[PDB]
């Protein structure tokens, strides 16, 4: 069971350590420039 | 009317536990099976 | 009690998430909507001047378009409380004949408040075409409809209240309810305006994503990449897109994850004034510039034409 | 069960119209109702029941109510699928009690409205079928139980025949069967004459065109006629009924309401109205040349409307005509059919499309019942062969309902035994719709102009009327070249004005 076996394993662990952190109901920065950035490339290292 | 009655309160009192453990993680396995209560109770949630 | 529980749910809409000044495809039945939400400001007007006021207003579109958002629009205009009525309430499935009852006490506290609106999304769920259900489902159906047909039938008794229903096409709905007098007017909105596309896009870019990136992305191509689209994803275009820019590049998950979670402690405690301090704004371009993520213009020309 | 006792019902047989034969048959129950009593003194057993059969909206409650207003008798009105219950019994009863309330005023009139509700067949293709059994025999015990003598008079309407018992049907308990025909065009002259006097009129207004071009409306659809024409006038804030809105109601309610800027591309509706103008200039020339006995164009529309994008309308001709279907009449029909095809491979040449592939359908079908199910040729057949694929008479599009229908054998089939008389019989049909399809193509081929600038027309009016392609047709005689045509400024320019 290397990493690239599975990819919908991998999103699950993600979600539900987000969940554990407390990673979700801070859904938002709305900040000026950087912690924007670091949220959408976040985003997107989540799903894909 | 008594079945309706029974079933809402059922079905408030597994949300409202559920809300009261939170963090939590719910498990609703055959959702085939679905009536409309549960479906309104749903929808609203 | 389901009619006094959907009461309970009684909303003043003020500030509409699209507003009919930027809602798209209604120019050219706009007339139609200014006389029905002058009716429904002032309904002593159109009792007064005689006309028929219209009863009812039907929207017909596709499922996302924006029609609840069109229909709160048109209520904010009005300045007019509305209740959301949802389907399930309507059709209480265990003695045959609680649905004219139901929408009998509907009507009666609406004609309390009136002017108000009866909000009721998916009509042609429950109130369709007579005949397509044979099991035991045409009775109720029918005491639905006659119920439904005769308290919009109220003879000249014009107190303001006004029911919109939402379908989605405009062939499934009964003949019955079709004529004027019962259901007066009929909105179709299928697909916006490639400049009003543009005109929602910018919006979109100007009030979600980066002021800063706004220029680097020409947005009529990315109008023609969302042709097939509705105003809301009109309006969740961009993160998406600004995400799928940051796709391009190598990065890791953990250094990110640790980035958000060192600035989801620290941003609860830091002021305001600390943020807009130029120490603040300098601090994250050399944050970003030493962990590399600048988004650049071809970057995201790159993304806009790999899309579909 | 709150049974309306009326003294007087408002309705009079004034307000009956074109259910003559029915209303003078019952005539005889109006009389029986009025004085019984030269009714016993002969010897008369009045009918138990009277069943009023016949299409919805045909107003047979009406007529029971205008017998119970003449004669001045109370009216118990309480439908059939007022029977119907949960608890088992309850029916019964309320029958029991609807009809002892009946015998405590004689004579009195017993009305059950959808009487097929309560007295479904047992077809052989929860406990409320049992309630209705139940119901049924107590409503048959009181009706074979009636005395005669006391004149209580019950009246059954129903809109099926085939679902309902044949035990009712029994004399001694439906004594008397009336069908309630669709009115006639006298019968919905008249009534367009009562409702139109509810609402305000126009001179301009000719409501025998109307009564003559609406064949087999009910009258309740008569008052929707002129409700949706009320409804249109209101909408257009006409102080009455013009004749235009009475023809917008006319083709809101035929073939549906115009929809708004949905067009296809050019070529998509180029092929549309080719076929639709091929089609109605195949109708025209035959009328005109071999003098056919077949319909007239009315008006050709390329504008969607309903599920229609496309749409030629062709009048109804009279009934008479429409039982001995000779044979020339079947062929030029059948040219008709094909006109569309021929359309297509006179103006495309050779590259035809599926616009067309109904009319070759229905050509294909009616070659086999000329064929097979009417034996009209002089090789005799043993067998007919129901059609594999069955579409229904409808509107404006061709009438394929001159033998009453197209696709409705009557029952002139048999499983056939040899196999190769079938391809004779195929063969056959091959030669009759080839032949036919050389001659319609060779007929409209001999005119491109007429069909080249009707079209042109149509395209730039988005519709056309019978007395523009006429006056087309006489404007472009046959063999005129089409640089004729083609040295026009404008081909799609109409100088007449209607």
């Amino acid at each position: 069971y290397q990493m690239i076996e599975q990819p919908g394993t991998i999103y699950l662990r993600y979600l539900v350590d987000i969940h554990k952190k407390y990673l979700m109901n801070y859904e938002f920065n709305t900040s000026c420039l950087a912690e924007r950035r670091i949220f959408l490339a976040h985003y997107q290292t989540i799903t894909y | 009317d008594m079945m309706l009655e029974i079933d809402r309160f059922y079905i408030t009192l597994q949300f409202e536990l559920a809300k009261a453990m939170s963090p939590c993680i719910i498990w609703i396995p055959n959702i085939h099976d679905l009536s409309y209560l549960a479906l309104g109770l749903l929808v609203n949630s | 009690d389901p009619i006094k529980t959907a009461f309970d749910r009684m909303k003043r809409v003020k500030n509409p998430p699209i507003p009919l000044k930027n809602f798209a495809s209604i120019e050219s039945m706009r007339e139609e909507i200014n006389e029905v939400v002058a009716f429904l400001q002032n309904p002593k007007a159109f009792q007064e001047m005689g006309a028929r006021a219209p009863r009812g207003v039907l929207i017909v579109g596709e499922r996302g378009t924006g029609k609840t958002s069109l229909a709160l629009a048109i209520a904010a205009e009005a300045r007019v409380p509305v209740v959301n009525v949802e389907a399930q309430e309507l059709e209480a499935g265990l003695w045959v004949g609680q649905s004219a009852a139901n929408v009998r006490e509907l009507f009666q506290t609406a004609r309390d408040l009136a002017p108000v609106i009866i909000f009721v999304e998916d009509f042609d769920l429950f109130a369709g075409v007579r005949g397509k259900f044979v099991h035991t489902k045409q009775q109720d159906h029918e005491s639905f409809i006659n119920q439904l047909l005769v308290e919009l039938d109220g003879f000249e008794k014009q107190d303001g209240v006004v029911l919109m229903a939402t379908t989605r096409n405009h062939k499934q709905i009964d003949e019955a309810l079709r004529r004027p007098g019962r259901m007066d007017r009929v909105f179709h909105l299928q697909s916006p305006t490639e400049m009003e596309r543009e005109r929602i896009l910018h919006n979109a870019a100007e009030e979600t994503m980066d002021r800063e990136l706004v220029d680097l992305v020409d947005w009529r191509k990315v109008s023609e990449k969302t042709t097939l689209l509705r105003p809301i994803e009109l309006k969740l275009v961009p993160m998406a897109l600004e995400s799928s820019a940051f796709r391009s590049k190598f990065l890791d998950t953990d250094e990110l994850l640790s980035y958000v979670s060192w600035f989801a402690t620290f941003s609860h405690i830091v002021p305001p004034w600390l943020r807009k301090t130029k120490v603040a704004k300098t601090m994250g371009k050399m944050l970003v510039n030493h962990l590399g993520l600048n988004l650049t213009k071809d970057d995201l020309e790159n993304v806009v034409d790999l899309m579909e | 069960a709150e049974a309306r006792v009326d003294g007087s019902t408002g309705v009079k047989f004034a307000d009956v119209a074109g259910i003559d034969e029915a209303v003078d048959e019952l005539q005889e129950l109006v009389k029986y109702l009025k004085n019984p009593d030269l009714f016993d003194k002969m010897g008369i057993k009045p009918p138990h029941g009277v069943l009023l059969e016949g299409p919805p909206g045909c107003g047979k409650t009406l007529v029971a109510k205008a017998i119970a207003g003449e004669a001045g008798v109370p009216f118990y009105q309480m439908a059939g699928s007022e029977f119907v219950e949960v608890l088992v019994g309850v029916g019964s009863a309320r029958i029991r009690d609807l009809f002892k309330r009946a015998k405590v005023n004689k004579p009195s009139v017993i009305f059950i409205d959808e009487i097929d509700a309560l007295a479904t067949r047992r077809q052989g293709i929860n406990a409320a079928t049992q309630e209705r059994e139940t119901t049924l025999n107590q409503l048959l015990i009181e009706l074979d139980g009636f005395d005669t003598g006391k004149g209580v008079i019950f009246l059954g309407a129903t809109n099926r025949r085939d679902l309902l018992d044949p035990a009712l049907l029994r004399p001694g308990r439906f004594d008397r069967k009336i069908r309630v025909r669709p009115p006639n065009a006298k019968g919905r002259l008249d009534i367009l004459k009562i409702h139109a006097s509810k609402v305000k009129m126009s001179d301009s207004v000719d409501l025998s065109s109307y009564a003559s071009n609406l064949p087999g409306w009910s009258g309740a659809k008569l008052a929707q006629l002129v409700q949706e024409a009320a409804l249109v006038a209101v909408r257009k804030t006409h102080n009455s009924i013009l004749q235009s809105d009475m023809d917008d109601a006319v083709d809101r309610l035929t073939v549906g309401p115009t929809r708004i800027g949905l067009e296809l591309g050019h070529q998509g509706q180029c092929r549309r109205a080719t076929t639709e103008v091929g089609v109605a200039i195949t109708s025209h020339l035959l009328l005109r040349y071999e003098n056919a006995k077949i319909e007239r164009c009315d008006r050709v529309s390329i504008i969607p409307r309903g599920q229609t994008l496309s749409q030629v309308v062709f009048h109804r001709l009279d009934d008479e005509s429409y039982m001995f279907g000779r044979l020339p009449q079947l062929l030029h029909r059948l040219q008709v059919l094909l006109g569309g095809r021929a359309a297509e491979e006179v103006i495309y040449g050779s590259d035809t499309s599926k616009a067309s592939v109904d009319y070759l359908s229905d050509a294909s079908w009616l070659a086999r019942k000329i064929l097979t199910i009417w034996n009209l040729e002089n090789p005799m057949v043993i067998h007919g062969e129901p059609p594999p694929w069955r579409k229904r008479p409808q509107f404006v599009g061709p009438r394929l309902d001159f033998e009453g229908s197209l696709y409705d054998d009557y029952d002139l089939v048999e499983p056939p035994v040899n196999f190769n008389m079938d391809d004779e019989v195929a063969h056959r049909s091959e030669e009759l719709i080839s032949q036919m399809y050389n001659k319609t193509v060779s007929l409209l081929r001999q005119n491109q102009t007429a069909l080249l600038k009707t079209v042109k027309v149509l395209l730039n009016q988005k519709e056309i009327s019978g007395e523009a392609i006429d006056f087309i047709l006489d404007h472009y005689p046959p063999q005129t070249p089409l640089n004729s045509l083609l040295q026009e400024q404008n081909p799609g320019s109409l100088p007449f004005v209607p």
